[PDB]
C-alpha cells in the first residue's frame, strides 16, 4: 500500500477506540476550534455591543459572570447576517468588541455537528448496521440549525441568534414570545408533546423493562450484575411486560412487538422535535403563534378577554422592554 | 381475548347499526336542542352575548366576598335589568 | 375462607378487557368525574365571575383557549363543595364561583393516587416488580406540587393552574414574570431530566431499530420478532461498538440502561417539583444579589441576568391589572415601564 | 489580517480535499459485507 | 395482482410504493399520475385564486402565490404592476387544468392497465436501474427538456413580451429584454459570490439582464449536457464513488431537491426583482427599511434636521454609518442597510443615503411606497391576523413571502430527512445489510477489542 | 349590554343633526374600514402618524372639524392636515387620488357614509381603547 491507501485505511478503520472517519476529518478540526474558542471566550472575552448600539454586553467569567449568567454574545446587529471571521477586523480588539468569537464558534460548531451526523451514518456502514441512527440525530441537529442559523437569517443578522449561555437561552425565549407568540404555535405544541410524551416514554420503558428483570440474582448483589454483555438470551420477559401493561390500559394499547415498541420510541421524540425546529425554522420567517386577541365580542361589540388575551398582556411586557434602547421607530418589524 | 365480543364482528353487523343510527343521531339532536333552546346557559349560569354587562357598565362583576358570593352574583344578574 | 369479601375480590379480579380491582373502586370515579368536569366546563362554563373571561365553547372559544379557571381570589382555599357555604347547594351558582375547579382538581388528585394504586394491584397480580407505580411518584409529585402545594402557599386557588391550553401558557409567562423560574436550579434540573428523558428515548429507540439481527425475509423488519423468542432482538455488542467509538461511551449493560431510562425523567419531575413548592411561598431563586450590588454602583454593567430581569419588569406591570382584578390594579400609562418607541 | 486569512484559506482547502479524494477512494467498497457495488 | 403484499413483496403497506422499485410499468404510471397531480393543482389553484381577485386590491393582500408567478412573466400587468387584463391568467389555470386529465390518464392507464414491466414491450422504454448506460441515457434526455424549459424563459423575456421589470425606468413595467448578459464572468461570477450578508450569492440577481442571460447559459448547458450523457457512460471514477441502484438515484435527487427548497426559501425572502414585491409585498428588510424611511420624512416635514439628529444610544435616530462608512437608516433596521429598492434607490449616492437628496428630492410617490410596505410587513399569525405578534384582530393579512419561505423551509428540511433516509438504506441494500446483521456472521464480533 | 339605536346615532354635521345608522351599516362599515384603512389605522391609531388618532375628542379639535358624518366623508374625498392647511390626497387614501390608491376606486357615497358610521360608533364601543394603542389592549 503507498501512503495515501495506508492513510484512507487509518481514517476509516473500524478498530480505533474513536471512529475518525471522512466526516470526522472535517468534524475534528472544526469542533476542537468552536470548543477551544467557546471556552477562552467564556472565561475572558470583554463586553460585546449584541445590539449594534455601542452598549456592550458583559458574557465572560472574568468580567463579572458566573456560571449561570455568563454567555458567549452574539455578534453585532451592525454586522447583521455579514460574515465577520477574524481577518475583517482591524485588530483582535475590535473583533472582539463586535462579538466575532460568537461567528467563529457556531459556524465551526455547526459544520461539526452536521459532520458528527454524516459520521453516525459513517461508521453504522463500516459496522454492517442499519443506518438510521443519524435521523434520529437530525432532530436536535436541526433544532441547533434554527436557532443559531435559519433564525438570524430570517431576522436578518446573528444579534439574534440563540445566546450561548444559560441566561441568554433565557432572554433569547422570553423575546420569542414576545414576538412570535410561540407558545400558541402548533409546531412548539408539537414539540412539547415531543418531548414530554419522550420522558413518559422513557420513564414508562425503563420500567416495564425494569419490572420484568428475569431472577438471576441474590438480594446483597445489584439485579444488574443478572445481565452479562453479549449474552444471547434476553433479560427481561416481554410477555410478562406486556401482560401488566396490557391490563394497565387495555391489551390492544400495549405492544407486544419489541421492534414496533422501539420505533415508536424513536419515533415519537424525533417527529415532535423536528417539529419543535420547524417551528423556530418558520417562525423565522414571521408566520407566528395563533393570534385570538379581541376573538371573542359580545353583542354590543365590548372585548370578553380569554386566556389568550392575558396571554398577549405578558406578550406586551416583553416586548415593549426588550432591548430599551435599540428602537426608534413604533414598531418592531423584525 | 378477555371473553366480551370482538369490536370488529359488532361495528360491522347490521344489528349495531340499526340500533346505532338511531341512538346516535339522537344524541347528537338532543346536544343540538340543549344549546339551540338556550337551556346550556340556564343550567351552568353563562352569560348570552347580551348578558356579560349592562348597556352603559364596563366593570367585571367578579366576586369579592367568600360567604355571600351566591347573592353577590344574584345581585350582578338583577343589574342587567 | 370463603366468604363475600373473597368473592368481591374475585369479581374485582376477573381478566376482562378493561380491568377493573379493588384500585378501580377509586381509579373510575375519579378519573370519569375528573375528565368529565374538564369537558363539561371547557364547553358550557365561563369564567366571567372569578376572572372577567369567557373560557368555554358555548361564548367562543375554541380548543387552545377554552378552559375550566380557579376560583375567585375572594375564595381563598375554599374546598368549594357543592354543598359547601359558598354555593350552599346551588350547581348553577357553584359553577359561576369556580366550583368546577376545585371539583377537577381533587377527583384528579384522588384519581392519581387510584391509578397508582392500579399499577400497584396488577403488578401484584401478574408477578413483576412495581416500578411502573413508582416511577409514576413523578407525575405525581408534580401534580401535587403545582396543583395543591402552589396555590396553597399563595393567597388563593386563584393562582393555581387554571385546566387549559392557553390557561397553562398564562401559568408559564407568570412563573417567568413573577419568580423568574427559569434562573432556579430546580427547574433546570427538571428540564434536563425532561429532555434527557426525551434524548434517551430517540436514541435507544433508533439504536435497537439500527442494530437489529436480520430474523427474517422482509425489508419491513417488524414481523421478524416473536414475542417468546429466546433471542435478544438486536445486538448489544454492535450497538455498544457503535456509541464506544461515535461518543466515547456506551451502553454494556441492559439492565442498568433499562433502569436509567427510569431514573433520569423521574428524578428531573422530582426536582422540578421541589422548586414549585419553594415557590409556594415565594421563595425564588430571582437574583443573583452580587450582580444586583455591581449594576446598582455601575450603570455601564449589563449581564444577560439584567436583561430578563427588565423583560420580568414589563411582564409583571402590563399584565398584573388584567390578570389579578381583585387587586384593582389602575396603572397610569406614565408609569409603565416601556424602552424607547416601543 | 492577510496571513491569518492565508492560513486558514490553505487549512480549509486541506481538510476539504482530504474529505472529497477520502470518499472518491472507493468508498462504498469499505464495508463488512459486498464489496463489488462498482 | 404481482407483488402486491407483504409476503411476496417484502414490503409492508406503508411501504408500498416501494414494491414498484422493479416494475418499471407501474413505477411509470405513479410517476405520470403524480405529473398530473402536480398540474392539476397548478391550474385548480390559478382558477381559485382568479375566482377570488379582487383586481384593485394588491395582490398580496388576497393570499395569491400563482398569480404573482404569472404577472412576473409579465402577462396580465401593466405599469406599476396594475392588473390590465385578467384573461393570461385564466389561460394559464385553464390549460394546466385540462393538461391534467391527460397526465391522469396515462398514469391511471399505466399504474392499472397496461404492463407491469415495460422491458419485454420495449428495449427503449425498458430499464435496469444498474444499467449506467441507459440511466444517463434517460437523464440526457431529461436534461434537454430542462433546457428548453430554461430557454422558453428566454424566449418570453426576449421575442414574445418580456417580463415585469421593477427596476424599469421611470417606474416598474413590463419590459422586453434586448441585450441580455452572455458574460460568463458575470454570470458565474454570481455563483461565487459569498452568502453571507452584502452578497447574497445567486440570491442577490437584481436585474432581468442578468436574469435571462443566466436562462441563456443554464438551457446550453443543460442540452449539452444531455447530448453528452446519452453519448457517453460512466467514467471509471464515478462508477467508484457512487452506488448504483434505484434508491440511490432517488436519495441523490432528494438531497437535490432539498438544497434548491432552501435557495428558494431565500430567494422569495429577499430577492425583490424575480419576486416583484408589487406582487409578493415588501420584503422583511424592504418594510424595517420602509418603517426608517417613514418616520425620516414625517419628522423632516415637521423641521427635524434628520443628519443632525442624534438618538438616545448617541447614534444618528434616522440615519448613521455602517460599518464600512455607507450612509445608512438607523434604529434596528441598521441590519439591512444592504436592502435596495426602486423606491429607495434614487435618494441614494455614492457614499450611500445622501443627505441633499433626502432634504429635497423625496417625491409623494416614495412616501406612498414606504407607508405602503411598512404597513405590510411580512409578519403575521397563523390564523393570518396581519401585523405583530400582539397586534389585535382586524387585518386579514399573512404575507405571500412568508407563506413562500415557511412552506419551503419545511419541504427542503423533511427532503434532506428524506435523502439521509434513503441514502442510508441504498449504501446498507447495495451491501446487503439493510435487513439486520447476520447472526452467524456478525462484523463486530471478528474484529478486535477496542480495549 | 346591546348594539342599539342609540349607540348606532352619532352627529351628521357640526349643527346638531344626528344620523341612526342601521345595523346592516354598522357591519358595512367595519368591513369596509377593514379593507382600505385598517393597514395603518387599526383599533384608532395610525400606524405611519402616531401622533394622531381616530378619538372623537381629536376629530372634534381638527379643522374642519372631523367629529361628524359630514366631516369624515369630506376627508374620504379631499384629506387635510389637522389644521386644515394642507391637502394631503398625494400621501393619504381618498377619492381624489383614486388613481395612486386602487382600493378608494370602488368605494361609493354610500360606502364613505359607512366608514365614517363606523369611526364614530367604535369608540362608544370601546372607549380608550379606539386610538388608545397597546396599552389597552
Ligand atoms: C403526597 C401525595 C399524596 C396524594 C395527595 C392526596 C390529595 C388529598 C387532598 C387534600 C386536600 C387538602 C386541602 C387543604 C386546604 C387548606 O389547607 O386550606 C387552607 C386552610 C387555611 O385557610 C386559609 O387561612 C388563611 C389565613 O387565615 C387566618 O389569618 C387571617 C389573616 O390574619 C385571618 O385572621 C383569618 O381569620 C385566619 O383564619 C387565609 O384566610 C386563606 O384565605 C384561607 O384559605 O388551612 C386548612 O384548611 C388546613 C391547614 C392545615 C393542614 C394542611 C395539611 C395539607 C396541606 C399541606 C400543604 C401546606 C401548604 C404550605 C405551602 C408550602
Ligand atoms: C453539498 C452542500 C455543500 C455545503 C458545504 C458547506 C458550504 C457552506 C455553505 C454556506 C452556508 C450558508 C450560510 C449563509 C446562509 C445565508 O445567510 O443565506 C442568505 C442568502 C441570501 O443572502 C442575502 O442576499 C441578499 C440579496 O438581496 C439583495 O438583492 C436583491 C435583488 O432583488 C434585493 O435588492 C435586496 O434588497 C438586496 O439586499 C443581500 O445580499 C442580503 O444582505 C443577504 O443576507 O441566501 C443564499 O445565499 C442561498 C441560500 C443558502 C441556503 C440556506 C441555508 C439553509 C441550510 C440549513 C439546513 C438545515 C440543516 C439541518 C441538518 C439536520
Ligand atoms: C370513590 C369515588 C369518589 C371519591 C373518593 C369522591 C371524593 C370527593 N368528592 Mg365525588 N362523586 C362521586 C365519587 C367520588 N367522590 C360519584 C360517583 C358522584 C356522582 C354522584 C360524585 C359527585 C360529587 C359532587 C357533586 C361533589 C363531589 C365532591 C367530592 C369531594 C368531597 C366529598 C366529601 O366531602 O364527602 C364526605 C363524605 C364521605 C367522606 C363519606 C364518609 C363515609 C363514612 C366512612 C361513613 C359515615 C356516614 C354515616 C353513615 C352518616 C351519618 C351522619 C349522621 C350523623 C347525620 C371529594 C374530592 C365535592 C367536590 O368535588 O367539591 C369541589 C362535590 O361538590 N363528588
Ligand atoms: C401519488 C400518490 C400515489 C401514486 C400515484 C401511487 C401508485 C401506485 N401504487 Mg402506491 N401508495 C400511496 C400513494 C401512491 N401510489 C400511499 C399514500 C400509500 C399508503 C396508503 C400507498 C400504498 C401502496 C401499496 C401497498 C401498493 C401501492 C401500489 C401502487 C401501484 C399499483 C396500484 C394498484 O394496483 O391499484 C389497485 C386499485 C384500484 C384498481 C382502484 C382504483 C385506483 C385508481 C388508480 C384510482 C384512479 C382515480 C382517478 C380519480 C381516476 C381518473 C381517471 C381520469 C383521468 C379518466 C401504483 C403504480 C401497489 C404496487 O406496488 O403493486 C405492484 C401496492 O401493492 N401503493
Ligand atoms: C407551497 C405550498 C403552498 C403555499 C405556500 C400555500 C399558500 C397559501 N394558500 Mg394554498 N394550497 C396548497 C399549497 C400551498 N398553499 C395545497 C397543497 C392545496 C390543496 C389543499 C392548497 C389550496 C388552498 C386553498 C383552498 C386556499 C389556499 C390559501 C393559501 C393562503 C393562506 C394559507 C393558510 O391560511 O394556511 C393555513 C395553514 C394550514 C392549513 C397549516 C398547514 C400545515 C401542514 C399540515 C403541515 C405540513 C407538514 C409536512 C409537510 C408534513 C410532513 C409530516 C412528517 C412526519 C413527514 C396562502 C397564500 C387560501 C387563500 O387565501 O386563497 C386565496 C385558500 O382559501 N390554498
Ligand atoms: C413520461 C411520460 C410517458 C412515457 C415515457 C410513456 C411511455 C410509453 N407509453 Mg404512455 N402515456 C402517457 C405518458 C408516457 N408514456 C400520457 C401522458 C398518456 C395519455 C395521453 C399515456 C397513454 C398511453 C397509452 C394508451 C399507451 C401508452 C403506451 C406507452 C409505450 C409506447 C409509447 C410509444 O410507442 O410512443 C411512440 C411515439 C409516439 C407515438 C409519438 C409521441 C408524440 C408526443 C406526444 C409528442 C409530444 C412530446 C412533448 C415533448 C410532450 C411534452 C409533455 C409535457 C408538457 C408534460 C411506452 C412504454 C402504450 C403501451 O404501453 O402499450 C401496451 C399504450 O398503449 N401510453
Ligand atoms: C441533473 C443534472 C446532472 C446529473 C444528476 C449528472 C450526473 C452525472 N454526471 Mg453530468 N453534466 C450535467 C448534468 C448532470 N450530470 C450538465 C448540465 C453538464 C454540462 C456541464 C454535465 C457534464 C458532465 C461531465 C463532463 C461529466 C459528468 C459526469 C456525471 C456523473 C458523475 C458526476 C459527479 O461525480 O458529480 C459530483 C461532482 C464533482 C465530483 C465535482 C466536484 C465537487 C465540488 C467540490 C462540489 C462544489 C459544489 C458545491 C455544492 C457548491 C456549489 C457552488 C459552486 C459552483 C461554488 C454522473 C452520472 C461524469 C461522467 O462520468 O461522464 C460520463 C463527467 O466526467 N457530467
Ligand atoms: C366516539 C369517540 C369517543 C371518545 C371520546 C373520549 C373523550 C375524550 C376526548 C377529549 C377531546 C378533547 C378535545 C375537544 C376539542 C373540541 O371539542 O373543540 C371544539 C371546538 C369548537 O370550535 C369553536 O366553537 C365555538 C362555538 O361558539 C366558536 O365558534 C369558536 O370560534 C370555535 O373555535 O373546535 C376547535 O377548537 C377545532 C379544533 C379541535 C381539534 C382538537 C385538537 C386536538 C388536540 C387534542 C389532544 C388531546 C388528545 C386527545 C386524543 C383523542
Ligand atoms: C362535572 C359534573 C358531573 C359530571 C359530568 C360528566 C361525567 C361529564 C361528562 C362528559 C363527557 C364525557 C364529555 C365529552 C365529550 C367530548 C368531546 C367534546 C369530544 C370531542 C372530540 C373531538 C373534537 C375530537 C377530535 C379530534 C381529536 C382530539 C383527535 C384527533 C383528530 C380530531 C381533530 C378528530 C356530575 C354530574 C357528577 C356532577 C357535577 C359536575
Ligand atoms: C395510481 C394510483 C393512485 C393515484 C392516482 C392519480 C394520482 C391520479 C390522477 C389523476 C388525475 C390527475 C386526474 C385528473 C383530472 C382531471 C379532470 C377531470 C379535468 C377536467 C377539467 C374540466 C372539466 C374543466 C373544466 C372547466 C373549464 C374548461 C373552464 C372553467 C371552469 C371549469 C373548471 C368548470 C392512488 C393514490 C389512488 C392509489 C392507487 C394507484
Ligand atoms: C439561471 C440563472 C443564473 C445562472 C445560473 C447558473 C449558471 C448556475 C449554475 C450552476 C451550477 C453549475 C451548479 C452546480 C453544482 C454542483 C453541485 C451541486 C455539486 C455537487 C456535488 C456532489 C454531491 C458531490 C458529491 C461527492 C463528494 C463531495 C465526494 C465523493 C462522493 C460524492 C461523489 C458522493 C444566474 C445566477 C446568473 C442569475 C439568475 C438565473
Ligand atoms: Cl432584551
Ligand atoms: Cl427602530
Ligand atoms: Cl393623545
Ligand atoms: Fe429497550
Amino acid at each position: 500500500a503507498n501512503l495515501w491507501e495506508r492513510f484512507c485505511n487509518w481514517v476509516t478503520s473500524t478498530d480505533n477506540r474513536l471512529y475518525v472517519g471522512w466526516f470526522g476529518v472535517i468534524m475534528i478540526p472544526t469542533l476542537l476550534a468552536a470548543t477551544i474558542c467557546f471556552v477562552i471566550a467564556f472565561i475572558a472575552a470583554p463586553p460585546v455591543d449584541i445590539d449594534g448600539i455601542r452598549e456592550p454586553v458583559s458574557g465572560s467569567l472574568l468580567y463579572g459572570n458566573n456560571i449561570i449568567t455568563g454567555a458567549v454574545v452574539p455578534s453585532s446587529n451592525a454586522i447583521g447576517l455579514h460574515f465577520y471571521p477574524i481577518w475583517e477586523a482591524a485588530s483582535l480588539d475590535e473583533w472582539l468588541y463586535n462579538g466575532g468569537p460568537y461567528q467563529l464558534i457556531i459556524f465551526h460548531f455547526l459544520l461539526g455537528a452536521s459532520c458528527y451526523m454524516g459520521r453516525q451514518w459513517e461508521l453504522s456502514y463500516r459496522l454492517g448496521m442499519r443506518p438510521w441512527i443519524c435521523v434520529a440525530y437530525s432532530a436536535p441537529l436541526a433544532s441547533a440549525f434554527a436557532v443559531f442559523l435559519i433564525y438570524p437569517i430570517g431576522q436578518g443578522s446573528f444579534s439574534d441568534g440563540m445566546p450561548l449561555g444559560i441566561s441568554g437561552t433565557f432572554n433569547f425565549m422570553i423575546v420569542f414570545q414576545a414576538e412570535h407568540n410561540i407558545l400558541m404555535h402548533p409546531f412548539h405544541q408539537l414539540g412539547v408533546a415531543g418531548v414530554f410524551g419522550g420522558a413518559l416514554f422513557c420513564a414508562m420503558h425503563g420500567s416495564l423493562v425494569t419490572s420484568s428483570l428475569i431472577r438471576e440474582t441474590t438480594e446483597t448483589e445489584s439485579a444488574n450484575y443478572g445481565y452479562k454483555f453479549g449474552q444471547e438470551e434476553e433479560t427481561y420477559n416481554i410477555v410478562a411486560a406486556h401482560g401488566y401493561f396490557g391490563r394497565l390500559i387495555f391489551q390492544y394499547a400495549s405492544f407486544n412487538n419489541s421492534r414496533s415498541l422501539h420505533f415508536f420510541l424513536a419515533a415519537w421524540p424525533v417527529v415532535g422535535v423536528w417539529f419543535a425546529a420547524l417551528g423556530i425554522s418558520t417562525m423565522a420567517f414571521n408566520l407566528n403563534g395563533f393570534n385570538f386577541n379581541h376573538s371573542v365580542i359580545d353583542a354590543k361589540g365590548n372585548v370578553i378577554n380569554t386566556w389568550a388575551d392575558i396571554i398577549n398582556r405578558a406578550n406586551l411586557g416583553m416586548e415593549v422592554m426588550h432591548e430599551r434602547n435599540a428602537h426608534n421607530f413604533p414598531l418592531d418589524l423584525a | 381475548t378477555t371473553g366480551e365480543r370482538p369490536f370488529s364482528d359488532i361495528i360491522t353487523s347490521v344489528r349495531y347499526w340499526v340500533i346505532h343510527s338511531i341512538t346516535i343521531p339522537a344524541l347528537f339532536i338532543a346536544g343540538w336542542l340543549f344549546v339551540s333552546t338556550g337551556l346550556a346557559y340556564d343550567v351552568f349560569g353563562t352569560p348570552r352575548p347580551d348578558s356579560y354587562y349592562a348597556q352603559e357598565q364596563r366593570s367585571i362583576p367578579l366576586v369579592t366576598d367568600r360567604f355571600e358570593a351566591k347573592q353577590q352574583v344574584e345581585t350582578f344578574l338583577e343589574q342587567l335589568k | 375462607e370463603r366468604g363475600w369479601f373473597d368473592i368481591l375480590d374475585d369479581w374485582l379480579k376477573r381478566d376482562r378487557f378493561v380491568f377493573v380491582g379493588w384500585s378501580g373502586i377509586l381509579l373510575f370515579p375519579c378519573a370519569y368525574l375528573a375528565l368529565g368536569g374538564w369537558l363539561t366546563g371547557t364547553t358550557f362554563v365561563t369564567s366571567w365571575y372569578t376572572h372577567g373571561l369567557a373560557s368555554s365553547y358555548l361564548e367562543g372559544c375554541n380548543f387552545l383557549t377554552v378552559a375550566v379557571s380557579t376560583p375567585a381570589n375572594s375564595m381563598g382555599h375554599s374546598l368549594l363543595l357543592l354543598w359547601g357555604p359558598e354555593a350552599q347547594g346551588d350547581f348553577t351558582r357553584w359553577c359561576q364561583l369556580g366550583g368546577l375547579w376545585t371539583f377537577i382538581a381533587l377527583h384528579g388528585a384522588f384519581g392519581l393516587i387510584g391509578f397508582m394504586l392500579r399499577q400497584f394491584e396488577i403488578a401484584r397480580l401478574v408477578g413483576v416488580r412495581p416500578y411502573n407505580a413508582i416511577a409514576f411518584s413523578a407525575p405525581i409529585a408534580v401534580f401535587v406540587s403545582v396543583f395543591l402545594i402552589y396555590p396553597l402557599g399563595q393567597s388563593s386557588w386563584f393562582f393555581a393552574p387554571s385546566f387549559g391550553v392557553a390557561a397553562i401558557f398564562r401559568f408559564l409567562l407568570f412563573f417567568q414574570g413573577f419568580h423568574n423560574w427559569t434562573l432556579n436550579p430546580f427547574h433546570m434540573m427538571g428540564v434536563a431530566g425532561v429532555l434527557g428523558g426525551a434524548l434517551l428515548c430517540a436514541i435507544h429507540g433508533a439504536t435497537v431499530e439500527n442494530t437489529l439481527f436480520q430474523d427474517g425475509e422482509g425489508a419491513s423488519t417488524f414481523r421478524a420478532f416473536n414475542p417468546t423468542q429466546a433471542e435478544e432482538t438486536y445486538s448489544m455488542v454492535t450497538a455498544n461498538r457503535f456509541w464506544s467509538q461515535i461518543f466515547g461511551i456506551a451502553f454494556s449493560n441492559k439492565r442498568w440502561l433499562h433502569f436509567f431510562m427510569l431514573f433520569v425523567p423521574v428524578t428531573g419531575l422530582w426536582m422540578s417539583a421541589i422548586g414549585v413548592v419553594g415557590l409556594a411561598l415565594n421563595l425564588r431563586s430571582y437574583d443573583f444579589i452580587s450582580q444586583e450590588i455591581r449594576a446598582a454602583e455601575d450603570p455601564e454593567f449589563e449581564t444577560f441576568y439584567t436583561k430578563n430581569l427588565l423583560l420580568n419588569e414589563g411582564i409583571r406591570a402590563w399584565m398584573a391589572p388584567q390578570d389579578q382584578p381583585h387587586e384593582n390594579f389602575v396603572f397610569p400609562e406614565e408609569v409603565l415601564p416601556r424602552g424607547n418607541a416601543l | 489580517m492577510e496571513t491569518l486569512k492565508i492560513t486558514v484559506y490553505i487549512v480549509v482547502t486541506f481538510f476539504v480535499l482530504l474529505f472529497v479524494f477520502g470518499f472518491l477512494s472507493g468508498d462504498p467498497a469499505r464495508n463488512p459485507k459486498r464489496k463489488d457495488l462498482e | 395482482a404481482t407483488n402486491r403484499d407483504q409476503e411476496s413483496s417484502g414490503f409492508a403497506w406503508w411501504a408500498g410504493n416501494a414494491r414498484l422499485i422493479n416494475l418499471s410499468g407501474k413505477l411509470l404510471g405513479a410517476h405520470v399520475a403524480h405529473a398530473g397531480l402536480i398540474v392539476f393543482w397548478a391550474g385548480a389553484m390559478t382558477l381559485f385564486e382568479l375566482a377570488h381577485f379582487i383586481p384593485e386590491k394588491p395582490m398580496y393582500e388576497q393570499g395569491l402565490i400563482l398569480i404573482p408567478h404569472i404577472a412576473t412573466l409579465g402577462w396580465g400587468v401593466g405599469p406599476g404592476g396594475e392588473v390590465v387584463d385578467t384573461f393570461p391568467f385564466f389561460v394559464v389555470g385553464v390549460v394546466h387544468l385540462i393538461s391534467s386529465a391527460v397526465l391522469g390518464f396515462g398514469g391511471v392507464y399505466h399504474a392499472i392497465r397496461g404492463p407491469e414491466t415495460l422491458e419485454e414491450y420495449s428495449s427503449f422504454f425498458g430499464y435496469d436501474w444498474k444499467d449506467k448506460n441507459k440511466m444517463t441515457t434517460i437523464l440526457g434526455f431529461h436534461l434537454i427538456v430542462l433546457g428548453i424549459g430554461a430557454l422558453l424563459l428566454v424566449a418570453k423575456a426576449m421575442f414574445f413580451g418580456g417580463l415585469y421589470d421593477t427596476w424599469a425606468p421611470g417606474g416598474g413595467d413590463v419590459r422586453v429584454i434586448t441585450n441580455p448578459t452572455l458574460d460568463p464572468r458575470v454570470i458565474f461570477g454570481y455563483l461565487l459570490k459569498s452568502p453571507f450578508g452584502g452578497e447574497g450569492w445567486i440570491v442577490s440577481v437584481n436585474n432581468l439582464e442578468d436574469v435571462v442571460g443566466g436562462h441563456i447559459w443554464i438551457g446550453l448547458i443543460c442540452i449539452a449536457g444531455g447530448i453528452w450523457h446519452i453519448l457517453t457512460t460512466p467514467f471509471g471514477w464515478a462508477r467508484r464513488a457512487f452506488i448504483w441502484s434505484g434508491e440511490a438515484y432517488l436519495s441523490y435527487s432528494l438531497g437535490a431537491l432539498s438544497m434548491m427548497g432552501f435557495i428558494a426559501t431565500c430567494f422569495v425572502w429577499f430577492n425583490n426583482t424575480v419576486y416583484p414585491s408589487e406582487f409578493y409585498g415588501p420584503t422583511g428588510p424592504e418594510a424595517s427599511q420602509a418603517q426608517a424611511m417613514t418616520f425620516l420624512i414625517r419628522d423632516q416635514k415637521l423641521g427635524a434636521n434628520v443628519g443632525s439628529a442624534q438618538g438616545p444610544t448617541g447614534l444618528g435616530k434616522y440615519l448613521m454609518r455602517s460599518p464600512t462608512g455607507e450612509i445608512i437608516f438607523g434604529g434596528e433596521t441598521m441590519r439591512f442597510w444592504d436592502f435596495r429598492g426602486p423606491w429607495l434607490e434614487p435618494l441614494r449616492g455614492p457614499n450611500g443615503l445622501d443627505l441633499n437628496k433626502i432634504k429635497n428630492d423625496i417625491q409623494p410617490w416614495q412616501e406612498r411606497r414606504a407607508a405602503e410596505y411598512m404597513t405590510h410587513a411580512p409578519l403575521g399569525s397563523l390564523n393570518s391576523v396581519g401585523g405583530v405578534a400582539t397586534e389585535i384582530n382586524s387585518v386579514n393579512f399573512v404575507s405571500p413571502r412568508s407563506w413562500l419561505a415557511t412552506s419551503h423551509f419545511v419541504l427542503a428540511f423533511f427532503f434532506l430527512v428524506g435523502h439521509l433516509w434513503h441514502a442510508g438504506r441504498a449504501r446498507a441494500a447495495a451491501a446487503g445489510f439493510e435487513k439486520g446483521i447476520d447472526r452467524e456472521s456478525e462484523p463486530v464480533l471478528s474484529m478486535p477489542s477496542l480495549d | 349590554a346591546e348594539l342599539t339605536p342609540e349607540v348606532l346615532t352619532v352627529p351628521l354635521n357640526s349643527e346638531g343633526k344626528t344620523i341612526t345608522l342601521t345595523e346592516k351599516q354598522y357591519l358595512e362599515g367595519k368591513r369596509l374600514f377593514q379593507y382600505a384603512c385598517a393597514s395603518c389605522h387599526v383599533g384608532g391609531i395610525t400606524k405611519t402618524n402616531p401622533s394622531l388618532d381616530l378619538r372623537t375628542e381629536t376629530l372634534a379639535l381638527a379643522t374642519p372639524p372631523r367629529d361628524n358624518i359630514e366631516g369624515l366623508v369630506d376627508y374620504m374625498k379631499n384629506p387635510t392636515t389637522y389644521d386644515g392647511e394642507q391637502e394631503i390626497a398625494e400621501v393619504h387614501p381618498s377619492l381624489r387620488s383614486a388613481d395612486i390608491f386602487p382600493k378608494m376606486r370602488n368605494l361609493t357615497e354610500k360606502d364613505l357614509v359607512a366608514i365614517a358610521g363606523h369611526i364614530l360608533v367604535e369608540p362608544k364601543i370601546l372607549g380608550d381603547k379606539w386610538g388608545g394603542g397597546k396599552v389597552y389592549y
